[PDB]
């Protein structure tokens, strides 16, 4: 039952574990998206640390959440997987209970909420 | 209820409490459970009051008819009319009966007829719900050919214990004495038998 | 959910001009076997309260312990444990009525009927009933078991309503109770001759009488009773 | 009883489901579709206890749809049916078992084969040329045992079905208000726009 | 009791009786068997009075929380599936409910779900529920047109309940009428079956085997 | 087996006048064929101008009255001593009752007082929390002997204007309190004669804008 | 129902209350529960009322015929033997519970008989749902050698015990006195402690108030 | 399951000054289903009126049986049977079937043609006689009927009044019973003439 | 339960009776006539327990035929139904009651009126413009309460009845294989051969 407060305030009013999490983001491979008049594109950047990399079996940077919404990230990889699973499940549960797929905003608001909770637990 | 009949030198004595109960409510506290089916042939009744009054009434009728045809019936014969009614109607009776009487040929006699319709000739007989508690007492205290006073005491003591322990028993101790001298009715009140 | 085994029968009670009388016999039955005769079923709590109990005797014994403990704990950090902050009859009853109800509501009752008798510190008489169902009520007379069928009708002739209570002295009310106790011994097959009685008077306090016997019994007429309708000898 | 029929022909699987919904004495609906699409190439028909059927069906649909997005792969019909079989075998020993019977009809795009799976509420799964839940077998199995050929066209299979429904419409006491027919082939899932 | 709902060109007509019996005893002739979940959604009461009145009120609470989070009217689909899913969690515990969840949204049009304590949830155009249901169906089934006027639709629903109030011992008291539009619902009054019977008999010529 | 329920008799009655409300009950408490008490009242003042009766199984009825009185006090605590409105009280009782949907209070509940417009008001409840606002409702043992009388005498059911021959319903006038008290008393003396669980005493609690007052009348004691 | 019988020095008196019940409903507030077997042998009945009436009228009729045949006055011990043998035949399915009192040329008698066919003899007896209240009073105030007037008081009070304390008993007290050398004295409503109080209103309707569809005079005579 | 509750229906009788009244509902149903609105439960034999509630097949049988019996009575006796005599005939007839009874609650009403006095009585299904002088009630709304009567009834009502009273008793009590109603008939009865009115009432 | 329907119009009585006979899960016949002609102007339809149904009807038949021969006369409908009610009222208290419900439709030749009687197996009889036995009335009574006129022609009656049957085929869980319809008028009894 480890419940040590890791995310706390410091005297300037900053939460340093949340801020050091941002640093982890800056490090990650760049990601971009832009809105067309009738589309959205997601652009990402491939890591050039090493090659001999198998391209067809390495996890892509863009993930489908439902069949009409994608998520791309930047930062810790292993971390992003957890977030993606949670949203994919909420996408299904939302459809199971309301008989509609998630709006993009709803799903964003969901993922956002998950992260927020980890800053306060 | 607690009932017994005991044989002694001069004849036979029947005894009973006087309590009939409907559940925990004492419907009658001065019941007479000693019942005459002939001059010197009496019975102790226990079980369904209706079943047991009705049986006695029929037996009284039978021995009365017997008497006018063949004179006085034996105690054994009284027992037989009882057994016959109780055995052949065993499915629809809850009756446990002690038959007791006197002959000059035979002196005192005791037959017990339990739920079976079985019949048993005994030197003494206990029965009724209170009877269980005095099985040991009576087996240690019955002597054959006791005097009348001895016997009246043996019954007094036994029945006071049965009444003491069984809540289905109580009120007065009634006795009926059957000797050649004839027929004597005795009674004993709470204040007397309680403090024994 | 259970069934009673060793049991105590009627508890009877009424209130008179300056207090309450409550009584109960000294018997613990075991079905139809009248097993234990030295069973005290009146339980005085301090000096202003008696709780009378019928029903399962093991459960009674439990409630008994709960009441000593209620008294022990009222003393804890209470310098007024025998003054302005002593156990009141209404306190003990509300406590009891609370436990009975919870116990029934867990489908595991205390198999009892309880009457709590006493005088409140302002002099008021207290008489209230509670049983295994958590049901509660008050009346100038109260009885459990056969007592509610036989004792109440007698006691109610002394005290029919509220206004009769001031007119009823302790001599009259005690006599009524001792009578009722005899009637109960006549007609209830689970009763005993030996009983206990308690007066809780607002001037004389708690008076607790024990080893009483039902006296002055009429049994003589029984000698004149023979057969069951038709017999003559 | 609700009608749940299936037959797999040469290169396609046909599912026929009764359209009636009866609550006690009234037929509340005649336009009921007792199937859920699991994958683009897998259909499940269901019949059984009132609430359980759709709850189960939708639960299974959600799980298959979640698997599909997580892997960008459509699970094979045999795999989908092993998943369902385990879900019913779990429930049969739970506190309130889902009382639901199912047929699974799917085209295995990998093997280019139609497959048909029959599973009851207790986890008994079996793979079949044709199958039915409830009483539906009793009327139609003599028909299929006769006319069924492993190499039938979808047209022939639709005719064989037409026979089966006719036999059912004449010998069954209940009016099931006809059937909805659906085909699962390589191009996916379509509903016969007019049948009977 | 008898409750009905049906959809038509002009939205949804909802009609119910108002009798409550315990045994042979008529406990009330004045019960509201229509639950006003919120200004856009009606539910009907059949089976358990408390179970419907309670959970359908609770439904109203969940519907509001949805509108606050999502900033949009809840779909009749979603509203009904909340009720249904809840009820299904209690299956076997002895809840008793039979009910039409009724509403009019832009996405859906006039929509009726039947939802019961067995966990059943059905979209349909005509439903009747209760001891009197079989009578009301007969009137409805032979007069229902999609292109019913609104005036006429209101009549048909009223007449269908009257039908069942007459024949069923457990239905009666009065008829409560509702019209559900996209702007929400409109109450169309409480009509005592007493007076209504005679008026209908006289003016319509029906109920011929009754002396009046 | 153990039975957690019992029946303590009693009948209660609540009527809404247009600026007052009465709630009445007999005072006899019974068990089977025995009378437990001739005076054990079951109509209560719970503050905020609300009277309440929970008739049926007395333990449950007591328990429920306690819980509600206590929820009035906590409402006050939790909302800066806001008066509990009669409609809010009713909705709160629904929740109280429905909390035991699978081990119910074996009671029929009636509450009375004024609404937020000064008008008289009565709410009646299922054992499991169904509730409605009503003009009048008797409950308990003699409810069935009293309701038809009320339909006829309060709402003038089945009455028409003489000479109209059922063409004009006799017009609803509305009743003064003393007038309503008469109907309650006749209701109860009547039910007393024909119902063996009704008698001894009749206690009526009356609720106006001036608070809660209490009249008491004797009943036949057999 | 509460019925009692008390012996006194020169006869016997029986008493009963006047309340007939169907469940918790009082169907008759003045039922006569004292039945005549012969002119000087009377009966109080409790149990199924059709049975108590059926059985006293049957044995009543056979007793009359026996009387005409033997040219003797009817004996209590006979009505007893006939009642009990009829009841016993039906194994209690005839639910008659009876106190039988009377004077005949052999003296004065008091018995009780049960549905199953058992009989009891005593100087005082009670039966009914008020059986217990009544027997408490009798156990408290009975003595041997009661005068007539004393035995009426006693029997009368015992019934009052059941009227007040028992829910199944109510209304009036009926007494019959049969004394050795005199006619049986039958006192219908010897006591009436239960008069209903005057109503708070008269409920006479203004004529025309009921709605009528059809009239027609009816043909009594052919 | 309860034979006295399958068909439904009620009868109330009442005595006023030199008159008696007897009323019944018209309903006949099978449980919840209303079958007939014309099933009357009040019959007469000469000037004796008998109302029967309960199981309908027994109500019918009992009427046929009492016709039969009162016919042979008139034939042998040369007069019409009186109320008190009839009431005794009803009782002995019901008791004949003690262990297999008719499932009915009968009510007798009439005026003794010699003594002139008004008379009403009631019975259970095995013949015990309710000998009341005020009112007798029977059927599925017998509880409501009791409540209404105890209030509404005052003794010695003139016929025109007693009609208002007995109708209002019947009407409102039937409106509180699911199994009664669908119309009503009231018989006002005097020595000279007997008037029969059909009431108007809600048909639900 | 199977359909038993009757309407009495202006000058005739129509009887519609369901054609199906089902034992077990199979519908054993789709062309069953649930009427007997009792006299040439009196028709009786019936439904209930298997066996009892026909045995009773034919019993009644034989009886009314005997009377007709014996008196060279035809009992009125009212006389036939009273006869029938009484048979039923007898059997209800018998050791094994016939479980049979009947409609009796006849044209009274003296009175010149059609008459319809409904009698259930208890002996409950009533005369009716329209009647039914079983659940048949729950669906249909609403249509008849609405549309019935005592001045209706026979063809109008048949329209109303056709409507009634449509509502049964819609809302009733059972398939009763349609109805046989017979008319009883002043010319006697005829079968309408076309009721699809
Ligand atoms: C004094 O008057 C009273 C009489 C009675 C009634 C007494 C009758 C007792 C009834 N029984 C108790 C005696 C024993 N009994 C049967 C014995 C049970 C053993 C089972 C058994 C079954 C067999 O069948 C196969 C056996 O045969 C192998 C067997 O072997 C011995 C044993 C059943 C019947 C009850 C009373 O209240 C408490 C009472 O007090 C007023
Ligand atoms: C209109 O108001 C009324 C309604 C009703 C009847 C209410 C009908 C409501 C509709 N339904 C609610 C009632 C219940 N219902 C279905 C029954 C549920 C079966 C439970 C069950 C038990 C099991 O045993 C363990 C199961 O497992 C095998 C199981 O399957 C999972 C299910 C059907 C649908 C009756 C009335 O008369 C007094 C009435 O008027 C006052
Ligand atoms: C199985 O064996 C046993 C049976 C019993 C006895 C059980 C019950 C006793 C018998 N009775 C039960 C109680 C009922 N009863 C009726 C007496 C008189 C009825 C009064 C009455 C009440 C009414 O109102 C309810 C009436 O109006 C309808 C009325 O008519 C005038 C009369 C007599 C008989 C007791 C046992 O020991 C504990 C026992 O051993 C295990
Ligand atoms: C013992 O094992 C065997 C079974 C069989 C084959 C079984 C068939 C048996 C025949 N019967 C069974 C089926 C048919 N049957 C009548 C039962 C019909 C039930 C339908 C029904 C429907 C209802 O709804 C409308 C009812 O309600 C009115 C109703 O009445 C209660 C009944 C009676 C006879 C054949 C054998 O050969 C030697 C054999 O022995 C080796």
């Amino acid at each position: 039952g480890y419940d040590r407060a890791l995310s706390i305030f410091s005297p300037d009013g900053h939460i340093f574990q949340v801020e050091y999490a941002l640093e982890a983001v800056k490090r990650g491979t760049c990601a971009v998206g832009v809105k067309g008049k009738n589309c959205v594109v997601l652009g990402c950047e491939r890591r050039s640390t090493l090659k001999l990399q198998d391209t067809r079996i390495t996890p892509s940077k863009v993930s489908k959440i439902d069949s009409h919404v994608v998520l791309s990230f930047s930062g810790l990889n292993a971390d992003s997987r957890i977030l993606i699973e949670k949203a994919r499940v909420e996408a299904q549960s939302h459809r199971l209970t309301l008989e509609d797929p998630v709006t993009v905003e709803y799903l964003t608001r969901y993922v956002a909420g998950v992260q927020q909770r980890y800053t306060q637990s | 209820t607690s009932i017994m009949a005991v044989t002694f030198k001069d004849g036979v004595i029947l005894g009973a409490d006087s309590r009939t109960t409907t559940g925990a409510y004492i419907a009658n506290r001065v019941t007479d459970k000693l019942t005459r089916v002939h001059d010197k042939i009496w019975c102790c009744r226990s079980g369904s009051a209706a079943d047991t009054q009705a049986i006695a009434d029929i037996v009284q009728y039978h021995l009365e008819l017997y008497t006018s045809q063949y004179g006085t019936p034996s105690t054994e014969t009284a027992a037989s009319v009882f057994k016959e009614l109780c055995y052949e109607n065993k499915d629809n009776l809850t009756a446990g009966i002690i038959v007791a009487g006197y002959d000059d040929k035979n002196k005192g006699e005791v037959y017990t007829i339990p739920l079976g319709g079985s019949v048993h000739k005994l030197p003494y007989a206990i029965a009724g719900s209170g009877s269980t508690f005095i099985y040991g007492y009576c087996d240690k205290n019955f002597r054959e050919n006791m005097s009348k006073e001895e016997t009246v005491d043996f019954i007094k003591h036994s029945l006071s214990q049965a009444i003491k322990w069984d809540g289905s028993s109580g009120g007065v101790i009634r006795m009926v004495v059957l000797t050649a001298a004839g027929v004597e009715r005795l009674i004993f009140y709470p204040d007397e038998y309680e403090q024994l | 959910t259970q069934q009673p085994i060793v049991t105590g029968t009627s508890v009877i009670s009424m209130k008179y001009d300056n207090g309450v009388i409550i009584a109960a016999d000294n018997l613990g039955s075991y079905g139809s076997l009248l097993r234990f005769n030295g069973v005290e079923r009146l339980i005085p709590v301090g000096d202003n309260t008696v709780v009378g109990i019928s029903g399962d005797i093991s459960d009674m014994q439990h409630i008994e312990r709960l009441l000593k403990d209620l008294v022990t704990e009222n003393a804890y950090d209470n310098p007024l444990a025998d003054a302005e902050e002593a156990l009141e009859p209404s306190y003990i009853f509300e406590y009891l009525a609370t436990v009975m109800y919870q116990r029934r509501s867990k489908m595991n009752p205390l198999w009892n009927a309880i009457i709590v008798a006493g005088v409140q510190s302002n002099g008021d008489q207290f008489l209230r009933y509670v049983n295994l169902l958590g049901v509660t009520y008050s009346s100038p007379t109260l009885a459990t078991g056969f007592g509610a069928h036989m004792a109440n009708p007698l006691l109610r002739k002394v005290v029919d309503r509220e206004s009769d209570i001031p007119k009823t002295t302790v001599q009259v009310a005690e006599e009524a109770i001792v009578n009722a106790m005899r009637v109960l011994y006549y007609r209830d097959a689970r009763s005993s001759r030996n009983f206990s009685l308690a007066i809780i008077d607002k001037n004389t306090g708690l008076t607790f009488k024990k080893n009483l016997q039902v006296e002055n019994m009429k049994w003589d007429f029984a000698k004149d009773i023979k057969g069951y309708g038709t017999q003559k000898i | 009883m609700d009608i749940i029929l299936g037959i797999r022909v040469q290169d396609s699987v046909i599912l026929a489901s009764s359209k009636a919904v009866t609550r006690g004495i009234s037929v509340l609906k005649d336009s009921d579709d007792k199937t859920r699409q699991l994958s683009p190439h897998t259909l499940m028909s269901f019949a059984g206890e009132a609430g359980d059927t759709v709850q189960f069906a939708e639960y299974i649909q959600a799980n298959i749809q979640l698997y599909s997005i997580r892997e960008d792969y459509e699970l094979s019909p045999q795999a989908v049916s092993s998943f369902v079989r385990q879900e019913l075998a779990k429930s049969i020993r739970s506190r309130r078992p889902y009382q639901v019977n199912v047929l699974i009809g799917g085209y295995d795009k990998k093997k280019n084969k139609p497959e048909l799976y029959q599973i009851d509420y207790l986890g008994t799964k079996v793979e079949l040329p044709y199958g039915a839940h409830g009483y539906s077998g009793f009327y139609t199995f003599s028909l299929l045992d006769h006319h069924y050929r492993p190499d039938m066209t979808t047209e022939e299979g639709l005719d064989l079905l037409k026979l089966c429904v006719q036999e059912l419409e004449k010998r069954m006491p209940m009016d099931f208000k006809g059937v909805i027919v659906k085909i699962v082939d390589k191009d996916g899932i379509r509903q016969v726009d007019d049948f009977q | 009791t008898t409750t009905l709902a049906f959809r038509f060109q002009g939205g949804i007509i909802v009609a119910v009786d108002s009798r409550a019996t315990a045994g042979n005893w008529v406990a009330s002739q004045t019960v509201k068997r229509v639950i006003e979940i919120n200004p856009f959604l009606l539910g009907t009461m059949a089976g358990g009075a408390a179970d419907c009145q309670f959970w359908e009120t609770w439904l109203g609470s969940q519907c509001r929380l949805h509108e606050l989070r999502e900033k949009e009217r809840i779909s009749v689909a979603a509203a009904s599936k909340i009720l249904s899913n809840l009820v299904y969690q209690y299956k076997g515990a002895g809840l008793s409910m039979g009910t039409m969840i009724c509403g009019y949204t832009r996405k859906e049009g006039p929509t009726i779900y039947y939802v019961d304590s067995d966990g059943t949830r059905l979209k349909g155009d005509i439903f009747c529920v209760g001891s009197g249901q079989t009578f009301a169906y007969g009137v409805l089934d032979s007069n229902y047109k999609w292109d019913l006027s609104v005036e006429d639709a209101l009549y048909l629903g009223k007449r269908s309940i009257l039908a069942a109030a007459h024949r069923d011992a457990y239905s009666g008291g009065s008829v409560n009428l509702y019209h559900v539009t996209e702007d929400g619902w409109i109450y169309h009054g409480n009509h005592d079956v007493g007076e209504l019977f005679w008026k209908v008999k006289e003016e319509e010529g029906s109920f011929n085997n009754v002396i009046g | 087996q153990f039975n957690p329920y019992g029946d303590n008799g009693g009948t209660i009655l609540g009527i809404a006048g247009e600026d007052f409300a009465v709630l009445a009950g007999d005072t006899r408490n019974i068990t089977d064929y025995s009378i437990n008490s001739r005076y054990e009242p079951k109509v209560f003042d719970c503050g905020d101008n609300i009277v309440m009766s929970a008739n049926g199984f007395a333990a449950d009825g007591d328990a429920l009255v306690k819980r509600f009185k206590n929820s009035v006090k906590w409402y006050h605590f939790d909302h800066n001593d806001k008066k509990l409105s009669i409609n809010s009280a009713a909705r709160n009782i629904q929740h109280l009752l429905y909390g035991k949907r699978f081990f119910p209070y074996y009671v029929h509940t009636i509450i009375a007082g004024l609404d937020e417009d000064g008008k008289g008001a009565v709410y009646s409840f299922d054992p499991v929390g169904s509730y409605e606002r009503e003009q009048c409702r008797a409950g308990g043992a003699a409810a069935s002997l009293i309701m038809p009388f009320l339909d006829n005498q309060v709402n003038f059911k089945n009455q028409y204007e003489p000479g109209t021959n059922g063409k004009v319903k006799k017009p609803l006038k509305y009743l003064s309190v003393e007038e309503v008290i008469k109907l309650v008393r006749d209701s109860f003396t009547s039910a007393t004669e024909r119902h063996i669980q009704v008698g001894d005493g009749l206690e009526i609690l009356i609720v106006t804008k001036d608070g809660v007052r209490k009249e008491f009348y004797e009943l036949k004691r057999d | 129902t509460t019925i009692v019988g008390v012996k006194f020095n020169n006869g016997v008196v029986i008493a009963a209350d006047t309340r007939s019940t169907q469940g918790p409903i009082v169907a008759d507030k003045n039922c006569a529960k004292l039945h005549r077997i012969s002119p000087k042998i009377w009966c109080a009945g409790a149990g199924t009322a059709a049975d108590t009436e059926a059985v006293t009228q049957l044995i009543g009729s056979n007793i009359e015929l026996h009387s005409l045949y033997t040219s003797r006055e009817p004996r209590v011990v006979s009505a007893l033997q006939m009642l009990k043998q009829h009841l016993f035949k039906y194994q209690g399915h005839i639910g008659a519970y009876l106190i039988v009192a009377g004077v005949d040329p052999t003296g004065s008698h008091l018995f009780s008989i049960h549905a199953h066919g058992s009989t009891d003899v005593g100087y005082y007896l009670s039966l009914g749902s008020g059986s217990l209240a009544a027997m408490a009073v009798l156990e408290s105030h009975w003595k041997q050698d009661l005068t007539k007037e004393e035995a009426i008081k006693l029997a009368s009070d015992a019934i009052q015990a059941g009227i007040w304390n028992d829910l199944g008993s109510g209304s009036n007290v009926d007494v019959c006195v049969m004394e050795i050398g005199k006619d049986a004295e039958y006192l219908r409503n010897y006591l009436t402690p239960n008069v209903r109080e005057e109503k708070q209103k008269s409920y006479k309707f203004p004529r025309g108030t009921t709605a009528v569809l059809k009239e027609s005079i009816v043909n009594i005579c052919d | 399951s309860d034979p006295s509750s399958i068909n439904g229906g009620i009868v109330v009788a009442m005595t006023g000054k030199d008159c008696v009244a007897i009323a019944c509902d018209l309903r006949l149903g099978s449980q919840s289903l209303g079958v007939s609105n014309k099933f009357e439960k009040i019959f007469h034999y000469g000037h004796v009126f008998l109302g029967i509630t309960g199981l309908a097949t027994d109500v019918t049988t009992l009427n046929e049986m009492f016709r039969y019996k009162t016919n042979l009575y008139k034939l042998k006796e040369e007069r019409a049977i009186e109320p008190e005599t009839f009431t005794q005939l009803v009782s002995s007839s019901l008791y004949e079937r003690r262990f297999g009874p008719y499932f009915v609650g009968p009510v007798v009403a009439g005026i003794n043609s010699k003594s002139g006095k008004p008379f009403i009585a009631g019975f259970d299904l095995i013949g015990c006689i309710d000998e009341a002088k005020d009112f007798i009630v029977s059927g599925t709304a017998s509880d409501q009927l009791f409540g209404m009567c105890e209030s509404l009834y005052e003794p010695n009502l003139e016929p025109e009044d007693l009609f208002e009273t007995i109708s209002q008793a019947l009407l409102n009590a039937a409106d509180r019973d699911a199994l009664s109603g669908w119309g009503a008939v009231v018989y006002i009865i005097k020595k000279d003439e007997v008037v029969k009115r059909y009431l108007k009432m809600r048909q639900d």
